[PDB]
RNA sequence: AAAAGCUCGUAGUUGGAUCAUUAAGAGGGACGGCCGGGGGCAUUCGUAUUGCGCCGCUAGAGGUGAAAUUCUUGGACCGGCGCAAGACGGACCAGAGCGAAAGCAUUUGCCAAGAAUGUUUUCAUUAAUCAAGAACGAACCGACCGGCGAUGCGGCGGCGUUAUUCCCAUGACCCGCCGGGCAGCUUCCG
């Protein structure tokens, strides 16, 4: 429907935008600088244990 | 929401939520009070003493190091101004905008500025007349103004 | 949209934001120690000062007033507090 | 202009070509957005560099290419108008500009065939090509509109001027009746005006608690009381 | 400009629930607001929401059910009679088995039927459904 | 002098330098404006006609950005006491007949 | 960066906004 | 009850939180560096056009569809040199900027004002909308949450290029981010 098929178009756009303003950071800056972190292990804040 | 302004501003100060005073700070409530009794006594306006403490002392809130406000502590001294120190700035520019303005007769735009400029005055005054401030009977007049300030 | 949990944001998240935009208001600016050349004295400086701060012991001039954070002579050495 | 670079690149190899048969040589300069015509050793035709010169303007104008190298010949000539500086505003400019267009290109086409010369509009010049009458023709017909006179007017005289060739009688005889007819200033402002608050404020009313301005109304009526008295002690004597 | 914290609230709400939002944030608290988001809680129309305290008025974060259909503020607030109820109730919510009417009382801030168990009545306060 | 009659004769003189086969659109579409009955649209293969649109679509941004660098209901709504602004305004002689 | 605090102490160091910048001056 | 404008502003209406406190993503003021065809006073330059003075040359020059009014042997028109006067400020010039609107474009000096940004400065509700009144005045719909690109100003952070500071000056470019503007393309809600 209109209302699943216009929030899916929106949602992509954003994604591209964060992933072309992550890689010129990337790109210029030093690679020690900017730590990288897995898309899996993004999510998780910490672990309790 | 500026009142002679379309745009609307955001830029103003921030305080943080902690309201205790840092460890490093080595002066005390008495020795801050007798730094604004010196600058006061130099001749400096309250807003001023307190940007001079902020940028050298490292006194980031004078109220919550000695507990009460600047302009509290110079009345309790007696260093009291004689006019609120927002009137006594509104009231300096308004003679000085007037005095231009005779030495340019064409000069529509300042007559404009001149006009805005009395009526914050004309508020301001009645606000500080129902806090009794000014006895009730202070009037603003141009001539007066100069003897004013 | 993203989905973002008002109750908790990521600390990169509020330290992007307006300080008046965040949960609370917290401002950007802080204090830190600084050490003039010529005499190893320590002074307190505000980053976003107004006023030309001078040395107390040498009266040397320290930082300028600019329109943001003020700029420090050459030569210093400088200490975030807290 | 920088939209007509894409353009130029495609077509430069025809142009090269089209000016080499008579000795001139061009370039297409991408960086400085440029195009240059010069002359060589090889060539014998002085005037030909003059009209090798128009023929880059009216390309820099988006003139088509096919129109453009056609004044290459010697019988056609050129003249590039420049209308923008006519009317200060630009909602004007817009509105006279389509009207010399006209509906559907109309009034642009008629005035085409009339005058036998490609007219074409680009921007705030009008580039026309075609015989030296025709071009003074439509300088005098493009300048007019501008000038806020209806475009209809010219090309209706146009026509009229057109079945008047053909007869071959009254040649001499003038045309102007078979042609169509249509507190001084003070710089001080006033004193702002004080509102109702102000003046019992003035008068210290605004503070004073309601138990002494009835005494002050209790006084009056007393006042005026002993007035009653005096007028009725007159009247008595 | 505001007075009435209780109608931007309850506006801020009405206009996200209709927007398909999860949470919403409203400022400046108020004790009112915080008794009148107890009363709609009770019956399952919001959910769990917090107060965040800072310095300067305090500010709410309402989870979102779904379940709410309209929510506002009355602006009269006249004197209401136990007697009276049954008459306020019909003449504002659409029907008899759903929506509450909240009311003031000096016994406290509550929706209609608990007035009529403590048997008072008071100033009335707003609606939902 | 009259604007009308040589609004149109200027109009057409102006339409045969498009050519003939031009003359006869233009000639019917003016018509179709005066009042007469559009031809039917041909009837097409969907396929074909998908694709038509996508290259109609396609003209219009390039047209579009040359222009740049030269310069009904089923039912009605189920809620319409006055409210306004979130806020309800009661009439006192309508109260009255709240009350009654 | 002295020379330009030194011309602006005439405007940021008045003379007559206390009170007590007046009743000494009137002596 | 059958189908002209724009701003200020008086009355009125209308106006945070806390049980005196706080210091509002309410408002006023100061302070910091910048920014703008914003306004006023002087100052100055630039072509074009027109007129005048002198030199050179000799029958025409101008205008039209064709002519006709006009100017010319006391020299018209054309070519050169200089002087004076009235307007105007191209190209650079953008859907850019500024101003309450109408409106605003050469250079330099002077006077006053302002927006935004920066602020751990100050006062502490001082506010909003408005008939009356005052200043100025060419010639589909609704505060409808958001997004994406650019663009103008201020600020923060940064791998690298590019210049460099007696005075004057500390920038140009690229990337990320925060505000308030001029506008586009889109969505969401009533
Ligand atoms: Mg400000
Ligand atoms: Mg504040
Ligand atoms: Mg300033
Ligand atoms: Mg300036
Ligand atoms: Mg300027
Ligand atoms: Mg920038
Ligand atoms: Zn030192």
């Amino acid at each position: 429907p209109k209302s699943i098929y216009s929030q899916i178009q929106e949602q992509r756009i954003m994604k591209e935008a964060r992933r072309r303003k992550e890689v010129n950071r990337i790109k210029h800056s030093k690679p020690g600088s900017v730590p990288l972190v897995s898309e899996k292990k993004k999510h998780v804040v910490a672990v309790v244990k | 929401g500026r009142m002679h302004a379309p745009g609307k501003g955001l830029s103003q100060s921030a305080l943080p939520y902690r309201r205790s005073v840092p460890t490093w700070l080595k002066l005390t409530s008495d020795d801050v009070k007798e730094q604004i009794y010196k600058l006061a006594k130099k001749g400096l306006t309250p807003s001023q003493i307190g940007v001079i403490l902020r940028d050298s002392h490292g006194v980031a809130q004078v109220r919550f190091v000695t507990g009460n406000k600047i302009l509290r502590i110079l009345k309790s001294k007696g260093l009291a101004p004689d006019l609120p120190e927002d009137l006594y700035h509104l009231i300096k520019k308004a003679v000085a905008v007037r005095k231009h303005l005779e030495r340019n007769r064409k000069d529509k735009d300042a007559k404009f500025r001149l006009i805005l400029i009395e009526s914050r005055i004309h508020r301001l005054a009645r606000y500080y007349k129902t806090k009794r401030v000014l006895p009730p009977n202070w009037k603003y007049e141009s001539s007066t103004a100069s003897a004013l300030v | 949209p993203l989905a973002k949990d008002l109750l908790h944001p990521s600390p990169e998240e509020e330290k992007r934001k307006h300080k008046k935009k965040r949960l609370v208001q917290s401002p950007n600016s802080y204090f830190m120690d600084v050490k003039c050349p010529g005499c190893y004295k320590i002074t307190t400086v505000f980053s976003h000062a107004q006023t030309v701060v001078l040395c107390v012991g040498c009266s040397t001039v320290l930082c300028q007033p600019t329109g943001g954070k003020a700029r420090l002579t050459e030569g210093c050495s400088f200490r975030r507090k807290q | 202009p920088k939209y007509r670079e894409a353009y130029l690149k495609e077509c430069w190899p025809l142009v090269q070509k089209a000016l080499n048969e008579h000795h001139v040589n061009a370039t297409l300069d991408l960086i400085e957005g440029s195009m240059t015509v010069c002359t060589t050793k090889k060539t014998f035709d002085p005037y030909i560099i003059i009209r090798a010169r128009d023929l880059i303007k009216l390309l820099a104008r988006s003139v088509s290419f096919e129109q453009a190298v056609r004044i290459l010949q010697d019988d056609v000539a050129c003249d590039i108008i420049k209308i923008g500086s006519l009317v200060r505003n630009k909602e004007r400019f817009v509105k006279r500009r389509q009207r010399l267009i006209g509906p559907k290109g109309s009034t642009l086409k008629a005035l085409e065939l009339l005058t036998n010369c490609y007219i074409m509009v680009q921007g705030n010049t009008v580039s026309a090509i075609g015989p030296f009458s025709g071009l003074k023709e439509v300088r005098k017909v493009v300048l007019d509109t501008m000038k806020n006179i209806h475009p209809i007017y010219n090309i209706k005289s146009l026509m009229i001027k057109r079945e008047l060739a053909k007869d071959s009688e009254l040649r001499s005889q003038s045309w102007e009746r078979f042609l169509p007819q249509f507190k001084e200033y003070t710089p001080f402002p006033p004193p702002q005006p004080e509102s109702q608050i102000d003046k019992e404020l003035a008068s210290g009313e605004y503070f004073l608690k309601a138990n002494q301005k009835k005494r002050q109304k209790m006084e009056a009526i007393k006042a005026k009381q002993a007035e009653a008295i005096s007028k009725r002690q007159e009247e008595r004597n | 400009v505001r007075m009435n914290v209780l109608a931007d609230a309850l506006k801020s709400i009405n206009n996200a629930e209709k927007r398909g939002k999860r949470q919403v944030l409203i400022r400046p608290c108020s004790k009112v607001i915080v008794r009148f988001l107890t009363v709609m809680m009770k019956h399952g129309y919001i959910g769990e929401f917090e107060i965040i305290d800072d310095h300067r008025a305090g500010k709410i974060v309402v989870n979102l059910t779904g379940r709410l259909n309209k929510c506002g503020v009355i602006s009269p607030r006249f004197d209401v009679q136990l007697k009276d109820l049954e008459k306020w109730q019909n003449n504002l919510l659409p029907s008899r088995q759903f929506g509450f009417i909240v009311l003031t009382t000096s016994a406290g801030i509550m929706d209609h039927e608990e007035a009529r168990r403590k048997h008072t009545g008071g100033k009335i306060l707003g609606f939902f459904f | 002098f009259n604007l009308e009659k040589a609004r149109l004769e200027v109009h057409r003189f102006g339409i045969t330098g498009y050519g003939k086969g031009k003359e006869r659109i233009l000639e019917q579409e003016r018509a179709i404006m005066l009042g007469a009955k559009p031809p039917k649209k041909s009837y097409v293969n969907y396929k074909v006609l998908q694709e038509q649109i996508k290259e109609k679509k396609a003209a219009k941004e390039e047209e579009k950005r040359l222009a740049q660098e030269t310069d009904k209901k089923s039912a009605p709504s189920i809620l319409s006491g006055k409210f306004k602004n979130g806020t309800l305004i009661l009439s006192p002689v309508d109260i009255k007949k709240i009350n009654s | 960066v002295l020379e330009r605090e030194r011309r602006k102490r005439s405007r940021k160091e008045l003379l007559n906004f206390y009170a007590w910048q007046h009743r000494e001056s009137k002596m």
